[PDB]
C-alpha cells in the first residue's frame, strides 16, 4: 500500500516535471527566435545606417564643395 | 536627395508569460506530489 | 525504514526542484521584461530615426533648392 | 565632413538549440522512469 | 535645425546569475537526494 | 524488489532532471549573455548616434549660416 502511494505520487511528480520541462522548452525557445530577430533587426537597422550616413555625408561634401565654389 | 527607408525595421516581442505561470503553477502543484506515509 | 528512506529522499528532491522551477521562472520573466523592454527601445529609435532622416531629408532638400538658385 | 563609423555595431545571435533539444529529450525519456509496480 | 534627441533611448541589462547560479545549486544538490538503500 | 524498482526509477529521474537544470542553467546564461551583448550594443548605437546627429546639426548650422550670409 505504501508501495503503491510512492509509486502514484512519484508518477504525478514525473508528469508534472515533464509539463515543466516541456513549458521550459517552449519559452526557451521562443526567447531564442525573438533575441534572434531582435538581433537580425538591429544588425540591418545599422547596416542601413551605415549606408544612410554614408549617403549624407556624400551629399554634405558635394554641398560644401559647391558652397566652397561660390565665395 | 532620398535617404533610405528604415520605418520597417521592426523588432518583436516575446510572450512567454502562459510558459511561466504553467512553470509557477508546476512548482506550486507539486506539493500535490509529497510523499506522506 | 526503506520506505521512509525513500519518500524522505523524495520529498527532498521535489523541494529542490520547486526551487530550480521558481528560479527558472523568474529568470524567464527577467528575461522577458528586458527583452520587451529592448524591443520597445529599438522600436522607439527606430520610430524617431525614421523622423529625424525626414527632417535632414527635408533641409538637405531645402539647401539643394536654394543652393539650385543660387547658380 | 567625416561622420561617425558605426559599422563595427554588432550584435550577437544565440544558440541554444542544443540545450532546448535536449529539453524535449528529457521531457520525453522520463516516461521511462515511471514506475510500474 | 534642431534635430530630434534620442539620447534617452535605453536598452536595460537583464541579471539572472542569481538564478543561473541557484540552478546549478540544486543540480549539484540532487545528488544529495539520491535513493542509496 | 519493489523497493529496489522504486529506488531505480528514482535514481534515474533525477539524474534526468540534473541534465536538464543543466542545459537550462547553460541555456540561460548564454540567453543573458546575448540579450546583454545586444543591449550594450544598442546603447552604443544610440550614444554614437546622439554624436553623429550632432555633427550632422552643426555642419548644417553653418550651411545654413554661411547660405544665410550669401543671400
Amino acid at each position: 500500500e505504501n508501495q503503491k502511494l510512492i509509486a502514484n505520487q512519484f508518477n504525478s511528480a514525473i508528469g508534472k516535471i515533464q509539463d515543466s520541462l516541456s513549458s521550459t522548452s517552449s519559452a526557451l525557445g521562443k526567447l531564442q527566435d525573438v533575441v534572434n530577430q531582435n538581433a537580425q533587426a538591429l544588425n540591418t537597422l545599422v547596416k542601413q545606417l551605415s549606408s544612410n550616413f554614408g549617403a549624407i555625408s556624400s551629399v554634405l561634401n558635394d554641398i560644401l564643395s559647391r558652397l566652397d565654389k561660390v565665395e | 536627395v532620398d535617404l533610405g527607408d528604415i520605418s520597417g525595421i521592426n523588432a518583436s516581442v516575446v510572450n512567454i508569460q502562459k510558459e511561466i505561470d504553467r512553470l509557477n503553477e508546476v512548482a506550486k502543484n507539486l506539493n500535490e506530489s509529497l510523499i506522506d506515509l
